């Protein structure tokens, strides 16, 4: 419990991280939902998300 | 044969190799284009982190393939 916080449309991960989402896709990760769930825990790091995607943490 | 290498920042490099070049040998070419030391960088293809002692043929790399590079210190 106690996870997440406030925000709005301008702050959703699909536009908060749109560069990193493209960089993950362009390396080979077309699973948008996994990339989002990985960037959400990595703090928006491309390689931090990539490590989670490789390990199957998403 | 040629290949391309793309940073985590978003720059695309282009290099001249053979299917018998190693991952080590590929990193060592980017040092001619940007100066990035081949012990700091790593390479990525199909999302998989590539091993230094492997070839381009080992990952079925083709001519004009669009790979990525990863610095152990980020650099951006």
């Amino acid at each position: 419990p106690g996870i997440s916080g406030g925000g709005g449309g301008i702050l959703d991960p699909e536009e908060r991280y749109e560069h990193q989402l493209r960089q993950l896709n362009d390396m080979g990760f077309f699973d948008f939902d996994r990339n989002v769930a990985a960037l959400r825990r990595s703090g928006g790091s491309v390689q931090g998300a990539l490590d989670s995607l490789l390990n199957g943490d998403v | 044969m040629q290949i391309f290498v793309k940073t985590l920042t978003g720059k695309t490099i282009t290099l001249e190799v053979e299917s018998s070049d190693t991952i080590d040998n590929v990193k060592s070419k980017i040092q001619d284009k940007e100066g990035i030391p081949p012990d700091q960088q790593r390479l990525i293809f199909a999302g998989k982190q590539l091993e230094d002692g492997r070839t381009l043929s080992d990952y079925n790399i083709q001519k004009e393939s669009t790979l990525h590079l990863v610095l152990r210190l980020r650099g951006g």
